[PDB]
């Protein structure tokens, strides 16, 4: 592995980007709060484990034409048990991307 | 089993204490293709990866080079009989195949458990990768290994409240394996070496000449070298040819003698950052192997 | 009783905020608070690689998840 990118980039209209992630959230049965037109707090109940996970979405402008959707995990407050806050954060992101987004 | 200084030290330190400030962890979802998973171990400079079952929402096991070896051995054999599934196997489907009736759960450890519990767990489960998993968040923090534990021990125990057994030899402490040593020749093809790995459940094979003297070593770490090529067909070549593709200039094999103190052996192993020394006589004829597991099994039972 | 008027400032969010609080777009792999943020390799051969660095106490782990699409 060589090049790591922060979030994902898009040249779609900002308002389209945000409306589409919002429809994506509702479709996925996550709960959300709009802090800003470009800043969302989102919370999901794990259908298997019954734990809750929180994350932030923030849109940034990187060019005159280009935007960057940023995902950030939020902290809470022998064989293992179900659950991993980090992996679960990865799956939320992935699900959100899959359900609002097409590789252009 | 007794009151050694090593024993007191392990019982008083948490696993957390061994984690480096900063580390990487590669995790595979179990629906991943095996071929891609093994390319990922290499790509990332990593030897083991926790396995996550998305449907179950938990870690369910590890994927290591041993698994890669098993798989590659099976692929080789199946190919000769026109069976080509495996490479398109997903981890999940390989697991239900190999683990058959066997339940074999993921063994892991809390960051707050003792180093003693870690060493005991690695020994008792006969395992080389112990993921440290936080019980509050469920995150794997780190994969703990024998090499890492021995380094920590060497470094953080003062030398001079020294147990009497540290000045005793391998010979008298009976640490290591001295019979039925799995070895190959210069000419031995890679696939035969694979078969030997699978049967003997052993991580390295000393490479010997006609007089039985060691001239090189063929390891499990040396086998993911196959996972960088699109073609696996190069399994028919001699062990010597396979070792040409090694990382750096090769100094020679790391050896020891039956009569060296444990202290000398621990130091050489810790310094060299290798999993084992090949035990040798006056003439470089191989007499045995001393592994990190051997040492750590000795240290946890008070030099036995 | 007169009608009342509303003054609406819209152009604080006309366009998204520009990036740099020195959060890096690209990492070509100790470095400040990129903690908890998602990173990703370009998709290859139908597989997602998701990345992030989290803190346990004073320990930092960068987790990579290889996930089929
Ligand atoms: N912590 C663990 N829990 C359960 N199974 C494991 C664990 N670590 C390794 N294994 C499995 O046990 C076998 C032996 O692997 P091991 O000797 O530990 O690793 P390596 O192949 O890196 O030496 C493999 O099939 C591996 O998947
Ligand atoms: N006794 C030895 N003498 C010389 N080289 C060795 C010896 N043991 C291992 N190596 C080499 O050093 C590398 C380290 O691999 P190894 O110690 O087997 O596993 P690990 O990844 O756990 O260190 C391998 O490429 C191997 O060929
Ligand atoms: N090539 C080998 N032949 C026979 N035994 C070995 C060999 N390599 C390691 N061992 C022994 O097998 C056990 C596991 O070693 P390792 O697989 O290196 O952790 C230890 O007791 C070793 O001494």
């Amino acid at each position: 592995s060589m090049a790591w990118h922060l979030g994902i980039r898009s040249q779609s209209r900002p308002n389209d980007i945000m409306a589409e992630v919002c429809r994506a959230i509702k479709q996925l049965d996550y709960e959300w709060k709009v802090v800003n037109p470009y800043y969302l707090r989102v919370r999901r109940k794990n259908p298997v484990t019954s734990t809750f996970s929180k994350m932030s979405l923030q849109l940034y402008q990187v060019d005159s034409r280009t935007y960057l959707l940023d995902f950030r995990s939020i902290d809470d407050e022998v064989a293992p048990r179900p659950g991993s806050h980090t992996i679960e954060f990865f799956e939320m992101c992935a699900n959100l991307i899959k359900n609002s987004c097409t590789v252009n | 089993s007794n009151s050694s200084v090593y024993t007191t030290f392990m019982k008083s330190h948490r696993c957390y204490d061994l984690i480096p400030t900063s580390s990487k962890l590669v995790v595979f979802d179990t629906s991943l293709q095996v071929k891609k998973a093994f390319f990922a171990l290499v790509t990332n400079g990593v030897r083991a990866a926790p396995l996550w079952d998305s449907k179950k929402q938990s870690f369910v096991g590890m994927l290591t080079i041993t698994d890669f070896i098993n798989i590659l051995h099976r692929y080789y054999k199946s190919a000769l009989v026109q069976i080509y599934e495996l490479e398109e196997h997903k981890i999940e489907t390989w697991r239900e195949v190999y683990l058959q009736d066997s339940f074999k759960p993921l063994v892991c450890i809390s960051p707050n458990a003792s180093l003693f519990d870690a060493v005991s767990s690695l020994i008792r489960n006969k395992i080389h990768r112990l993921p440290v998993i936080d019980p509050e968040s469920g995150n794997t923090l780190y994969i703990l290994t024998h090499k890492r534990i021995l380094k920590f021990l060497k470094l953080f125990i003062t030398e001079f409240p020294k147990p009497e057994f540290m000045s005793k030899s391998l010979e008298e402490l009976q640490i290591g394996t001295y019979a039925n040593i799995a070895m190959v020749r210069t000419t031995t093809p890679v696939y035969v070496a694979l078969g030997i790995f699978v049967q003997h459940r052993v991580s390295a094979l000393p490479v010997v000449d006609e007089k039985g003297r060691v001239v090189d070593i063929y390891s499990k770490f040396d086998v993911i070298n196959l996972a960088a090529e699109k073609t696996y067909n190069n399994l028919d070549v001699s062990v010597t040819k396979a070792l040409q593709h090694r990382s750096h200039y090769f100094e020679g094999v790391l050896k020891c003698y039956l009569h060296e103190t444990l202290e000398a052996i621990i130091n050489r192993l810790v310094e060299a950052e290798v999993h084992r020394l090949v035990v040798v006589d006056e003439h470089d004829v191989v007499k045995g192997i001393v592994s990190l597991s051997d040492i750590l099994q000795a240290l946890v039972l008070t030099g036995g | 009783g007169q009608e009342m008027y509303a003054f609406r400032s819209e152009e604080r969010f006309k366009s998204p905020p520009i990036l740099p609080p020195h959060l890096l777009q690209v990492i070509l792999n100790p470095n400040h608070v990129m903690l908890n943020h998602l990173y990703a390799l370009s998709i290859k051969d139908s597989v997602m690689v998701l990345s992030a660095t989290h803190r346990y106490k004073k320990k930092y782990v960068t987790t990579l998840l290889y996930k089929p699409i």
